[PDB]
C-alpha cells in the first residue's frame, strides 16, 4: 500500500516502512525538513493528489490547514515555518483521524476541533456531534523521525489549548511577542476577539479533480525519450501546476517570507512520493544556495530509463529556468548519482515556475556530457581564453563534496580539496600536450616547496618539451607572496615562453583565476628575477606510468585480487614519497582529493566518485502501547564511501571498488586507524539496497587505506592490509 | 554557455556556406551540417571547436563545394580528400590530417600521416625499438581520447597499417557508431553478403537505446537495402524496432527516407502518436524544413490502414488528447515570424490545421468542446521553440475555432 493509504488506515508500521523506503529513494530529503515549509507542503501535496492517484476514495473527505508558526517569541521576527493539520473522515464512519505534521516533537487545538466538526457535519448532516470519535496522530522529523498515535483522552484534555496560529494571533492582538502560553491563557478576550480567533482557524476541503493520474509514472518510466518528453509536455506538468494553483490561496495566505523555493520542491516531491510504493524513483535534490535542481529516475524495478532534470524557478522566466536545467543536466555525471543508475545518454530537461500564468513550464532534450576534463591540456589553452578559464574554475569547484559547507569555518577543508584534486589530476596525467600546430609534446611536471612552512599556496610547473612553460598557483586569500626559479628545467630553445596562471580562493570561497601573464622568454625570465627568486626547492614529479598500468589491472581483471590493489598503492606511494614534504598532506580531505584526482586523470576507471552516499541505516525504537498510545522512533545514520571506482559496462558488472580512508600522524597510530576503518567497512557491509542500482553483478570490493604523515620511505607511506579475507561484500 | 549552445553556434556559422538555387536543397544541406557538427552529442565539433577566421573559411570552402555533396547528404569520399589536402582556396588546412584520414578512411594516407606525428613527437623527448613502441603507444592513447577511430588503423606492436576483413571492419564501424567507417567497409563486402550485413546493422541499432549518431548509419543502410518489405517484416519482430528506426530518422531530418518507408500492424498506437509529435517537434527545431516535415505529418495522417490510429489520436479522454501537443506545435509554426514564408504558405498551413480540427469534431462531437479547451491550455502552459514570449497563443487557437464554426 501507499504512504497516504497506510497513514489514513492508521497502519503506523506500514507507513513507517513505506516512508523509510522513500528516504532511500531521496537520499537528501532529511537535509531540508526544516527549510521553510518544505515538510508541511510535502505532506500536503501527497494528500492533495492522493484522490487523483486512486489512493483515497471519493467517500474519504480530507480537510487541511497550514498552522503557521508566525512571530518568534525569542526576538519578535516572523517565521516562515508551520505545522500541517490534516484530518480524514469517511462518510459512513464515526472515526475522524487527525494528523499533525511538523519538524519538531503541535496537537489539534479545541478551536481546530470545532472548525473540523463544523466542516464534517456540513458534508454529512445525518450526524450528531457525539457520534464523532477522534484519533490523533503525529509525524515529526528533526536524523530522527517519529510516528505517534496519541493516548485515548477524555473531556477537554483531548485537544490542546491553542494552535500555533492562535498563539501568533493572540500575541499580535496583545502587542507583545514575548508572552508565553501561561501568560496568554491569563488574559481575557471580549466577544469580538473570541469570534475573530474562531475565524483565524478554519480547514479547507481537499476537492479532487476528474483527471486520474494512476498511470503517470508509467509514462516517465518509459525507455523511449520521446515518450518521457511528450508525457511531461501535455499531461504531467499541466496537472502539477494546476493542482498547485487550485490551492494557491491556502499556501500564500497568513504567512510572510515563505521559501517559495523549498515549498515548490516539496510540492513536487510530494507528487512523486505518491508513487514511491509502485516504482523505484531515485531523487537527487540540489537545493544549495543559488541552486534549485531536481533530477529523478523512474524505474519499474532497469538500467535504460530516461533521467528527468527539473529546475524550479520562483521569479525567473520559463526559458531561463530551462537553460539552468539544461546546464545542470549536461554536468549530471559530476553532480548526481542518476547517471550511475542508468546507461541513458540523453535526459529530459524541465524549467518550471509555479508563479506564472503564461508558459509556467517548457521542456527540451539534452545529451549527457562525458566528465573527462583534461586539466593540464586545458591549462595550456586557457592562457588567452577566458572561457576555458571559467571551465577550469568549474572543474575544481564542481568536484568538491556537496556536503562540505562553503562557509568561513570550512575554508581549510575547501582549500585542501581543491589543491589536492588539482595536484592529483595534473601530477598523474600521463598524456602529452596536444599542440595547435598538428603536434604533440612530452610534459615534464614539477611542484615547488616554498620556504614558508605555513604558506597556503600550491605551486606547480608544467614544461612541454619544446613548447612553453606554465607556472600554476592556487593560493589562499591571505597568501601574501617573488618569482619561481626555473634553472633545474632542461630548456634548450630561444623561443620558450614562461606563463603564470594564479588562482585564489577568496573570503567568499569562490575560485578567481587571474589573467594569465606572459613573463617573457625563458632566458629573459631567468636573467631577470635573479634577486627575486623565492626560497624553496623545485621537485620534479616522478614517472607515473606504473600507476596507470597497475590501476588498469585493478579496475578490470584484478578486480577482487588483493595483491593487485596492494601493488597499486605501492606505486602511488612510490610516486608520492619524493613529494610528501611539498604536497603537504595534513588532512583526510587532502589525502582523499589527491587519490580522487589521481583516479580521475587516468583512463581507468570510467567513473570515480568522492564522498558517495550509498544509503542509510535505520535503528528503530518502539514504546509499549499504553491506553492506545503508540510510539515508533526511527534514527537514521548515513553511510558514505570516501572513494568509489566503477568500470564502463559492456558484461554489465561495473566492478565497484570502495576505499575507506584514514590519516595517521605516525607509524604507531596506523594500527588504530586501520582498525577504525575496518569497523566502518563492517557497517558498510550492512548496506545492500544502495549497491544494486550501480552494477549488474553481485559483489563489491572494499578496502581500508591509511596515510602515514610521518613516513620516511614509500614502503611506510600508504599502508595496505597485509586472517580471513574481508574485502569482498556479496549482494543479495 | 552549454556544450549544446556552442555546437548550435558553430553549426549556424558553418551553415552560412550553404548556397543553392533550390531552397529545399539549402535546408536539407543545413541539417547535414548540424549532424556533422553534432546536436545532442559532439560529432566533429571536437576538432573544430576553437576555429575562427580563415580556419572557419576553410570549412566554408569545403561545404560550398558541390563536389562534396550527394544531394542533401555529404559525400564522405570527397570530404576525406578535402580534409587531407594541405591547402584549399589558398587557405592552409587547419585540421589534424591524421585524425581526418582516420575518420574518412583515407587508407592511402593514414600511415604516412601518422609517421610525421610519431617522428615529431619522438624528437621532442629529452632500446631504440622498445622506446619507439612506448612513444607510439603514448601517441595513440593521447589521440584516441577523441574516439576509438584514432587507434583503429595503427598496429601497436609493429606500427604498420592494420588490415581488416570487410566483415570485421563493418561490425566495428557499427559498434563505434562510425558512419564513415560503415560506408567504407560496406563497399568492400562481398556482393553476396551486402544485403545480410545491412540487415544486421539495422536490427542492431534500431532499439530504444539508440542515439542521434545511429541515424546516419540507419539512413545509409536503409537506402542500400533492395528489399525493404522483407526488412520491415524482420524489423517488426524486434521490440520497438520499427519505432526506433522511424524516430531516429525523423529527429535527424532524414525525411526522404521515412517518406519512402511509409509509402512502402508494424507499430503500435503509441508509436504512431510519437511519430506525429517527433515530426512536429523537429518542425519547430528546423523551421526551414517545416514544409517537408508537414508533408510527412499529413502522410501519417492520411494513411488508410492507419484509420484506426488517427481516430484514437484525436479521442479526448481523461482530460487529455494524444495529439494536443501536435496541434499546438502546428499552430506555433503557422504563426512563426522568424523565417520568411509567403501569405500563400501561411494560408496553406492554416488550412492543414483546420482540416485536422474538423476531423476531431467529426469523430467525437460530444467531446469537441473539451478538445478545444485542452488545445488552448496546451498553447498557454507549455513554452516551445519558435513561440514568441508574452503572447497568448491560445487566442490563435480560438481564432481557428471560430472560423471552423461558421
Ligand atoms: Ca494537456
Amino acid at each position: 500500500d501507499g504512504l497516504i493509504r497506510s497513514l489514513v488506515d492508521g497502519d503506523l508500521e506500514g507507513f513507517r516502512q513505506g516512508f523509510e523506503s522513500f528516504l532511500d529513494q531521496c537520499p537528501s530529503f532529511l537535509y531540508h525538513v526544516s527549510a521553510g515549509r518544505f515538510l508541511p507542503v510535502f505532506f500536503f501535496s501527497m494528500f492533495s493528489t492522493a484522490h487523483d492517484a486512486n489512493i483515497l476514495n471519493a467517500n474519504e473527505r480530507v480537510y487541511f490547514r497550514f498552522d503557521n508558526h508566525g512571530v518568534n517569541p525569542r526576538n519578535g521576527e516572523n517565521r516562515n515555518t508551520a505545522n500541517l493539520k490534516v484530518a480524514v473522515y469517511r462518510d459512513g464512519q464515526q472515526v475522524v483521524r487527525c494528523y499533525s505534521i511538523s519538524d519538531r516533537p503541535l496537537r489539534f487545538s479545541t478551536r481546530e476541533r470545532n472548525a473540523l466538526v463544523q466542516e464534517i457535519r456540513r458534508q454529512n448532516p445525518n450526524l450528531r456531534e457525539e457520534d464523532l470519535n477522534f484519533e490523533q496522530y503525529k509525524v515529526c522529523m528533526h536524523t530522527v523521525f517519529e510516528v505517534i498515535r496519541e493516548k485515548d483522552r477524555q473531556g477537554r484534555d483531548k485537544f490542546a489549548k491553542y494552535s500555533a496560529s492562535e498563539v501568533h494571533f493572540l500575541r499580535q492582538l496583545f502587542r507583545n511577542h514575548r508572552l508565553t502560553i501561561k501568560e496568554i491563557e491569563g488574559r481575557q478576550l471580549n466577544q469580538n476577539q473570541l469570534r475573530q480567533l474562531g475565524r483565524s482557524v478554519n480547514f479547507t476541503r481537499v476537492e479532487p479533480g476528474q483527471q486520474r493520474i494512476d498511470n503517470f509514472m508509467e509514462m516517465l518510466a518509459s525507455n523511449q525519450r520521446q515518450d518521457v518528453r511528450d508525457s511531461l509536455r501535455g499531461d504531467i506538468l499541466e496537472y502539477v501546476t494546476d493542482t498547485y494553483n487550485n490551492y494557491r490561496a491556502q499556501i500564500e495566505n497568513n504567512i510572510e517570507g515563505r521559501s517559495q523555493k523549498f515549498e515548490s520542491h516539496g510540492f513536487l516531491l510530494g507528487f512523486l512520493a505518491n508513487f514511491s510504493h509502485r516504482y523505484t524513483i531515485g531523487v537527487d535534490l540540489d537545493l544549495s544556495p543559488r541552486n534549485s535542481h531536481v533530477a529523478f529516475l523512474v524505474r519499474h524495478q532497469e538500467r535504460e530509463n530516461i533521467p528527468i532534470v527539473i529546475n524550479l524557478a520562483t521569479r525567473a522566466p520559463p526559458y531561463i529556468a530551462l537553460n539552468r536545467a539544461r546546464s545542470h543536466a549536461e554536468r549530471l555525471h559530476v553532480f548526481s548519482f542518476i547517471p550511475i543508475h542508468t546507461e541513458s545518454r540523453n535526459t529530459v530537461c524541465v524549467g518550471l515556475n509555479f508563479n506564472l500564468n503564461l508558459d509556467p513550464f517548457s521542456v527540451d532534450t539534452v545529451g549527457l556530457q562525458q566528465d573527462r576534463f583534461p586539466l593540464v591540456q586545458r591549462l595550456f589553452e586557457c592562457l588567452e581564453n577566458e572561457g576555458i578559464r571559467e571551465n577550469i574554475r568549474d572543474f575544481l569547484l564542481h568536484h568538491l563534496p556537496a556536503e562540505i559547507p562553503r562557509n568561513a569555518e570550512n575554508y581549510d577543508r575547501i582549500f585542501d580539496c581543491i589543491t589536492g584534486f588539482a595536484f592529483g589530476n595534473s601530477a598523474f596525467d600521463r598524456h602529452p600536450l596536444e599542440l595547435e600546430e598538428e603536434d604533440e609534446a612530452p610534459i615534464t611536471k614539477y611542484i615547488f616547496r616554498h620556504g614558508d612552512e605555513g604558506l597556503r599556496c600550491l605551486t606547480m610547473v608544467f614544461h612541454a618539451e619544446g613548447s612553453d612553460i606554465v607556472i600554476l598557483h592556487i593560493r589562499a586569500h591571505d597568501a601574501q607572496q617573488g618569482a619561481i626559479n626555473l634553472q633545474t628545467l632542461n630548456v634548450n630553445g630561444n623561443d620558450v615562453h614562461v606563463w603564470e596562471v594564479s588562482c585564489t580562493l577568496n573570503n567568499q570561497l569562490e575560485l578567481d583565476i587571474d589573467l594569465p601573464n606572459d613573463l617573457g622568454l625563458y632566458h629573459d625570465y631567468q636573467n631577470n628575477n635573479a634577486n627575486n627568486f623565492l626560497a624553496g626547492d623545485l621537485v620534479q614529479v616522478p614517472n607515473t606510468e606504473n600507476v596507470h598500468n597497475t590501476l588498469n589491472q585493478v579496475v578490470n581483471d584484478g578486480w577482487k585480487n588483493i595483491a593487485q590493489h596492494r601493488g597499486l598503492f605501492q606505486e602511488i606511494s612510490g610516486a608520492l614519497m619524493p613529494l610528501v614534504d611539498t604536497i603537504n598532506v595534513n588532512s583526510e580531505d587532502k589525502f582523499r582529493s589527491i587519490l580522487h584526482g589521481t583516479f580521475y586523470a587516468s583512463d581507468n576507471p570510467y567513473k570515480v566518485l568522492a564522498m558517495y552516499k550509498v544509503g542509510q541505516t535505520y535503528s528503530l525504537k518502539r514504546g509499549q502501547e499504553e491506553e492506545g498510545e503508540r510510539v515508533i522512533l526511527t534514527r537514521i545514520t548515513e553511510q558514505r564511501l570516501d572513494l568509489l571506482l566503477l568500470r564502463q559496462p559492456r558484461d554489465l558488472d561495473t566492478h565497484p571498488i570502495g576505499y575507506v580512508l584514514r590519516l595517521a600522524n605516525n607509524a604507531e597510530e596506523v594500527g588504530q586507524q586501520q582498525n577504525d576503518a575496518r569497523q566502518e567497512i563492517g557497517r558498510l557491509k550492512k548496506q545492500h539496497r544502495g549497491f544494486i542500482p550501480i552494477t549488474s553483478g553481485n559483489e563489491v570490493v572494499l578496502f581500508p587505506i591509511v596515510f602515514n604523515r610521518d613516513a620516511h620511505e614509500a614502503g611506510n607511506l600508504i599502508l595496505f592490509p597485509e586472517g580471513r579475507e574481508e574485502h569482498v561484500h556479496r549482494l543479495d | 554557455p552549454t556544450q549544446k549552445e556552442l555546437r548550435d553556434t558553430m553549426s549556424k556559422k558553418l551553415q552560412e556556406a550553404i548556397k543553392h538555387p533550390d531552397p529545399a536543397v539549402v535546408a536539407g544541406r543545413k541539417s547535414a551540417i548540424k549532424r556533422w557538427v553534432g546536436v545532442l552529442q559532439d560529432n566533429f565539433m571536437e576538432h573544430i571547436k576553437y576555429f575562427k577566421g580563415d580556419k572557419l573559411k576553410f570549412l566554408h570552402n569545403v561545404f560550398q563545394d558541390e563536389g562534396c555533396w550527394s544531394g542533401v547528404r555529404l559525400d564522405n569520399a570527397a570530404l576525406g580528400q578535402r580534409f587531407t589536402e594541405e591547402k584549399i582556396g589558398g587557405i592552409d588546412n587547419p585540421l589534424r590530417k591524421y585524425e581526418m584520414a582516420c575518420s574518412y578512411c583515407v587508407v592511402d594516407k593514414i600511415h604516412p600521416l601518422f609517421q610525421k606525428r610519431f617522428e615529431s613527437y619522438r624528437n621532442k623527448f629529452p632500446t631504440e625499438t622498445e622506446f619507439g613502441k612506448y612513444v607510439r603507444n603514448s601517441l595513440l592513447d593521447s589521440i584516441k581520447r577523441k574516439g576509438p577511430v584514432f587507434d583503429f588503423w595503427i598496429d601497436r606492436e609493429s606500427g604498420e597499417l592494420k588490415k581488416y576483413d570487410a566483415v570485421e571492419g563493418f561490425d566495428s564501424a557499427v559498434k563505434f557508431k562510425w558512419s564513415e567507417g560503415v560506408e567504407y567497409f560496406y563497399n568492400h563486402l562481398k556482393e553476396e553478403d551486402k544485403e545480410k550485413k545491412l540487415t544486421e546493422a539495422i536490427l542492431a541499432l534500431s532499439r530504444v537505446q539508440s542515439v542521434e549518431k545511429d541515424a546516419p548509419i540507419l539512413d545509409f543502410c536503409v537506402n542500400k537495402i533492395v528489399d525493404k518489405d522483407t526488412l520491415l517484416q524482420k524489423l517488426s519482430q524486434k521490440d520497438k524496432g520499427v519505432y526506433s528506426l522511424f524516430a531516429e530518422l525523423i529527429e535527424s531530418c532524414f525525411f526522404d527516407t521515412v517518406h519512402d518507408l511509409v509509402q512502402c500492424k508494424i507499430f503500435s498506437q503509441r508509436d504512431y502518436e510519437l511519430f506525429l509529435s517527433s515530426l512536429s517537434d523537429t518542425m519547430l527545431k528546423n523551421p526551414e524544413l517545416s514544409v517537408q516535415a508537414r508533408s510527412l505529418i499529413m502522410e501519417f495522417w492520411e494513411c488508410g490502414s492507419l484509420y484506426q490510429y488517427r481516430k484514437a489520436a484525436v479521442n479526448t479522454s481523461n482530460y487529455t488528447v494524444p495529439t494536443s501537443g501536435v496541434f499546438a506545435e502546428l499552430i506555433v509554426n503557422w504563426r512563426r515570424e522568424d523565417i520568411y514564408k509567403t501569405d500563400e504558405e501561411k494560408e496553406i498551413e492554416k488550412k492543414e490545421i483546420l482540416d485536422m480540427m474538423s476531423f476531431a469534431k467529426d469523430c467525437f462531437p460530444e467531446k469537441f468542446e473539451l478538445f478545444k479547451k485542452l488545445i488552448i491550455r496546451d498553447l498557454r502552459l507549455c513554452g516551445r521553440e519558435g513561440k514568441r514570449v508574452n503572447v497568448d497563443y491560445g487566442l490563435f487557437a480560438e481564432e481557428l475555432f471560430s472560423e471552423l464554426e461558421k
